[PDB]
């Protein structure tokens, strides 16, 4: 007969959170809550209801109040999720100059980043989307072979990331990454 | 001497601790894989399961060959229920006790319980109980580490939340071995 919230959660590493592991027991022998997380508690007004403060989060952890009630041991899960943005984003170095019409590989590697089935990697010369993939692996492999022909003559390319916290209340958290500078 | 290893497989130890815990297994049982010397293993959480059991033992000894299907479960912690499982469904001479042996009991875990047990049910069982967490600090919360205790406080429970921080207890863990 137990319960918990907030039931969700998204989060920084090293961020905090706090959490109520409630029951509704006519008198509960035991409440707690099972995490790896360090845990601090709260208040004491109250019996049937007690908060505590997960801190210092780094991974998506999970932690779960438990209850020994007359009745039996019930369980309420909550989902600690954790953001961040990725160490280095930078593309792979070519030198400044180069032969037109050359199908040489443009390389871009991005390192960490979560969650990650939230951020996407985009290649692009300038302002126009040359590539849009979803970080794969560490570092992100992410590949796309430029020409050089007319939007060629002394370009500046670069690779920028775009982790969509949007669809739940956050911003956009992208970074751009130091720019190619591309003569002929 | 039939000793029991009775480690605990609760969520809040980090995913790590939980083989940093069968490195000490090992640090005592293939240490001292001498004839005469038989183990066992219960992972307790939420619920309770033998790891590995006698007859299976001392059939293909080696910490290697018994932990062939472990799945880190991480739910709570039921220290209790968890020895009062090493006493009623482990120690049956079924499974594979010799009657003439000291039955210890080894129990692995942060020191945090999710219920409150007794464990009168096997009183008489030597026990050993191990903390490795962050949990274990203040009198106020953390004082169950007492509970199981045996004979003053010596070498039963001290800083070791961290059991590689201790040589091969062979010698040593013979107390009455
Ligand atoms: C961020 O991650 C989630 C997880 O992949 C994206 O999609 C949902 O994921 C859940 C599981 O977490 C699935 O059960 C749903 O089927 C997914 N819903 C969708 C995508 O329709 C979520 O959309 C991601 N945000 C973005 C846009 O990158
Ligand atoms: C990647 O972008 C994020 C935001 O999109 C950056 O976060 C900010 O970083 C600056 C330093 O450049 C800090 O002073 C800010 O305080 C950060 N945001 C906050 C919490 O206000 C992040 O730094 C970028 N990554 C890199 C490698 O610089
Ligand atoms: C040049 O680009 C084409 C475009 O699809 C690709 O198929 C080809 O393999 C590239 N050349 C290389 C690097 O072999
Ligand atoms: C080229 O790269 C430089 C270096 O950052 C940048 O300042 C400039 O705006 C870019 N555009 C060009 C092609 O001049
Ligand atoms: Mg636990």
């Amino acid at each position: 007969q137990t319960s918990v919230s907030p039931s969700k959660v998204i989060l920084p590493r090293g961020g905090s959170v706090l959490v109520t592991c409630s029951t509704s027991c006519d008198q509960p022998k035991l409440l707690g809550i099972e995490t790896p997380l360090p845990k601090k508690e709260l208040l004491l007004p109250g019996n049937n209801r007690k908060v505590y403060e997960l801190s210092n989060v780094q991974e998506d952890s999970q932690p779960m109040c438990y209850s020994n009630c007359p009745d039996g041991q019930s369980t309420a899960k909550t989902f600690l999720t954790v953001y961040w943005t990725p160490e280095r984003v930078e593309l792979a170095p070519l030198p400044s100059w180069q032969p037109v019409g050359k199908n040489l590989t443009l390389r871009c590697q991005v390192e960490g980043g979560a969650p990650r089935a939230n951020l996407t990697v985009v290649l692009l010369r300038g302002e126009k989307e040359l590539k849009r993939e979803p970080a794969v692996g560490e570092p992100a492999e992410v590949t796309t072979t430029v020409l050089v022909r007319r939007d060629h003559h002394g370009a500046n390319f670069s690779c920028r990331t775009e982790l969509d916290l949007r669809p739940q209340g956050l911003e956009l958290f992208e970074n751009t990454s130091a720019p190619y500078q591309l003569q002929t | 001497v039939d000793l029991v290893f009775l480690f605990d497989g609760s969520m809040s130890l980090q995913p790590d601790e939980f083989q940093k815990i069968l490195d000490f297994m090992k640090d005592v049982m293939k240490k001292c894989s001498n004839t005469s010397y038989q183990f066992a293993a219960v992972q307790f959480s939420t619920s309770y399961k033998t790891e590995f059991d006698f007859s299976d033992y001392v059939k293909r000894k080696d910490p290697d060959a018994l932990l062939k299907h472990v799945k880190h479960m991480l739910l709570l912690t039921n220290t209790f229920g968890a020895i009062n499982y090493v006493a009623t469904e482990v120690f049956r001479e079924e499974l594979g006790a010799r009657p003439d042996a000291t039955k210890v009991l080894i129990i692995i875990t942060d020191g945090e319980a999710t219920d409150s047990g007794n464990i009168d049910a096997a009183k008489d069982i030597i026990r050993y109980i191990i903390g490795i967490g962050k949990h274990f600090q203040t009198k106020e919360s953390q004082e169950t580490l007492h509970k199981f205790a045996s004979k003053p406080a010596s070498e039963f429970v001290k800083i070791l939340d961290t059991f590689e921080k201790l040589k091969d207890l062979c010698t040593e863990l013979q107390k009455k071995i």
